[PDB]
């Protein structure tokens, strides 16, 4: 307690440290809430991206199913000199390729969203890693001051009122 | 300035008296042979058409006889009666012709009144006709409202004759909208097919535009059935609120393929003690917290009524004393997720218990104590007439009596006087009751055998209706004696409960239970964690209805982990 | 205590069993 | 209530538990008083 004994001045210090400690617990549980929301964010995204993956897989399955149709029932729809009948797989092919391209672009959008949210989460995750040693150090100093400074004529109600501010 | 209104009404009534006796009649309107003497000033200062016709200074302002064509005589008489009074007598039989005559005459007041009347009268039987009317007459508000109504109940209205007589633009703007409430794309495909085959000689050229709007390569929820259901417990709902969002809107799963069983928590509570009458929707599949707007105008003591088409409604209501007993009716939509004001009732229902008995909501009691002709008054909910016809009232005061329909016959068990609530004969044939005269008996749609668990005393009595028998299961597992906070729910047509028997603090212990009937045993289904589900009450409305998570306000606002061990 | 008082053991009755 | 949650029975058990607990707090503070008197005793005997 910076070798002080005014008692009243020592109590004023007690309050100053009280503020610092309170501010920390608020930012501490705020960082915990951020950790939880980021965890459920990457959970909602790891599921969306695997859904994207399985949809791309089944779309490639449809792409090879088009090649299967090019030998199953294409014999009666290409040698008759007609193009409107074949639109059920031929006009459903070019737009499927465009769908593949645009869902690949969407997957790239989800990947850049993933990396940007990971960056904005790690830039504060390192703050958590650095604020916790300082937080526990401040709490240890407060607990050490609670053995001597508190027994110099302050009341528990006074500590609670200093906890409010 | 405080423009005199006392002189205004005397002058208006004097003008009406002069018009009734035909004084100073300067113009004579001829409509299909019928003559109408009238004043040019009144028609000018009411309709902008007559104003422009008279202020042109041509022979129309000099000739006393003016021939108006394509105007109905009754509609013109109603317009003149408004021109000389201002009160409009509209009805569902002649509202469209009145609106047509008004738009032909450009009466801003009559136009606005007819527009708002048509808006507040859109049902599931005239939606397509009103949409075609608004498209023909270019009314953007009515057009949007009718389009939303069609998108809400497309699978129920695509059979009407008005749907096959629609224009090309209406079809291409309805089919292209992602708000189609359909469980499968085959329904929309067959709708397009029947539309194109209704009149082939005139629509043979539109087959390409028809096929270009129906999503064929979408494969919304079949691809999940191909690979597997392998995921965290029922995480198909997460894919619904994920794949749908990011989609080029050509292969988008329609809104009907997002409708999933949701826990509509009406008049629920939240962590904030001030918001003890708020609302928080929940998904019993994706285990997610959503926001809700159950109170429209802070209306409390209401009654949620989810129809088979998943349309939540409300009855009676209570505005904060400016509680000021009100009757304003409100219907919770699913697409816009809003409460729609309509005709108020004649009896203020205090937290009523109502159901769609035979597909028709009835106001089964759900009132207070003080007269059988005032409270405990079963009514009928006219759907197309939008009226509240009174029917045989509940004899005695029956509060906290869960209303459950059984085999198209309401079987509301009361304290100790169950009756045969008839939705057709409207009678109270005393039905097999119990011996425990207590209320607070939570019961949901449990099929043949209902279960009125509750008594504030949690006996799970079996309510056999077909065999008309009376057995009993057991009781809700607790300690020396748990608090009866039974909240019987019906998730995807199942026999479950939302017991919130508070034990070791943690707000209330939300534990869902599994009820057996073939085994007639006692088990537990799921255990809703308190980490997100905070204070929610002990006996608040918790209806279950298929709802879109995309349209549901996606707002948890409830931090999960707490109590850090740092200390 | 989260079972007997939950059943309906009044605090006054608890004080009688805490006083004998 | 020792496998006897039956209103009157559940409550009669609660009373037996009340007795057990009360007897203990009395003997607990009695042992504390004995601890204190023995502490001051050995202090007076060590100063002697």
């Amino acid at each position: 307690v910076v070798k002080e004994d005014n008692i009243e001045a020592v109590g004023k210090k007690l309050h100053e440290y009280n503020t610092q400690f309170q501010e920390k617990s608020r930012e501490y549980d705020r960082l915990y809430e951020e950790y939880t929301r980021t965890s459920q964010e990457i959970q909602m995204k790891r599921t969306a991206i695997e859904a994207f993956n399985e949809t791309i897989k089944i779309f490639e399955e449809q792409c090879q199913t088009q090649e299967r149709y090019s030998k199953e029932y294409i014999e009666k729809f290409k040698r008759e000199g007609n193009e409107k009948e074949i639109q059920r797989i031929m006009h459903n092919y070019d737009k499927l390729k465009s769908r593949i391209s645009e869902i690949i672009d969407s997957r790239r959008r989800l990947e850049e969203d993933l990396k940007k949210q990971a960056a904005e989460y790690r830039e504060i995750d390192k703050r958590m890693n650095s604020i916790k040693p300082d937080l526990i150090q401040l709490r240890k100093t407060r607990d050490q001051y609670l053995m001597w400074l508190t027994q110099k004529g302050v009341r528990q109600k006074k500590l609670n009122e200093w906890l409010g501010n | 300035r405080q423009i005199n209104t006392e002189y205004a009404v005397s002058l208006l009534e004097q003008l009406k008296l002069f018009y009734e006796q035909q004084l100073f009649t300067d113009i004579v309107l001829i409509v299909e042979g019928t003559e109408f003497p009238c004043h040019k000033m009144v028609l000018a200062t009411c309709s902008s058409y007559f104003r422009a016709m008279f202020m042109s200074g041509l022979s129309e302002s000099k000739q006393t006889h003016v021939h108006l064509r394509n105007v109905d005589a009754a509609t013109l008489q109603i317009i003149i009666t408004y021109a000389y009074t201002g009160n409009l007598a509209m009805n569902d039989s002649t509202v469209e012709q009145l609106y047509e005559t008004a738009c032909f005459l450009q009466v801003e007041d009559v136009l606005q009144r007819c527009r708002e009347y048509l808006i507040k009268k859109i049902n599931a039987e005239n939606c397509v006709r009103l949409l075609s009317f608004a498209d023909l007459f270019s009314c953007e508000e009515l057009k949007q409202s009718a389009k939303r109504m069609v998108e809400h109940k497309f699978t129920a209205v695509y059979h009407q004759d008005a749907f096959m007589q629609l224009s090309h633009d209406l079809l291409i703007d309805i089919l292209s909208s992602d708000n189609l409430n359909v469980e499968k794309e085959e329904t929309v495909r067959e709708a397009a097919m029947l539309w194109l085959e209704y009149n082939t000689e005139s629509r043979s050229q539109y087959l390409s535009s028809v096929l270009s709007q129906i999503r064929i390569d979408a494969l919304s929820e079949v691809t999940q059935r191909a690979w597997f259901q392998g995921l965290p417990p029922n995480d198909k709902s997460v894919v619904v609120q994920g794949l749908y969002k990011d989609m080029p809107k050509f292969f988008k799963p329609r809104l009907g393929m997002t409708k999933e069983e949701m826990m509509i928590f009406i008049e629920a509570s939240s962590e904030n003690p001030c918001s003890l009458y708020s609302s928080v929707c929940y998904s019993p599949q994706a285990e997610k917290v959503y926001k809700l707007c159950s109170p429209p105008a802070d209306l409390h003591k209401v009654g949620t009524v989810v129809t088979p088409d998943n349309d939540i409604y409300i009855a009676g209501g209570q505005v904060p004393l400016k509680f000021r007993t009100v009757n304003c009716f409100y219907w919770f939509d699913a697409q816009q997720n809003t409460w729609f004001p309509k005709t108020p009732m004649l009896f203020v229902r205090i937290k009523p218990s109502l159901v769609c008995c035979e597909g028709y909501i009835y106001a089964i009691g759900g009132d207070s104590v003080g007269g059988e002709l005032n409270r405990r008054t079963v009514e009928r909910y006219d759907t197309e007439k939008d009226e509240w016809t009174m029917v045989s009232p509940l004899p005695c005061a029956w509060q906290w009596s869960a209303a459950v329909v059984v085999h198209d016959c309401i079987y509301v068990m009361t304290l100790n006087l169950m009756y045969c609530y008839f939705p057709r004969s409207d009678s109270w044939v005393e039905m097999a009751m119990r011996q425990t005269s207590r209320s607070f008996a939570s019961a949901a749609a449990f099929g043949d055998k209902i279960f009125y668990i509750g008594g504030l005393s949690v006996t799970v009595e079996i309510y056999d209706v077909n065999k008309n028998e009376w057995k009993m299961a057991a009781n809700i597992p607790a300690k020396r004696y748990s608090d009866p906070c039974v909240r019987a729910v019906v998730i995807s047509n199942s026999l479950c409960v939302f017991m919130r028997e508070t034990h070791l603090n943690e707000r209330a212990k939300y534990v869902t239970y599994q009820y057996d009937l073939e085994l007639d045993r006692w088990s537990l289904r799921q255990h809703i964690s308190e980490r997100v589900l905070w204070d929610l009450g002990r006996d608040f409305r918790c209806t279950v209805g298929k709802l879109y998570p995309s349209c549901l306000e996606e707002s948890p606002w409830k931090p999960p982990t707490y109590l850090f061990s740092t200390d």
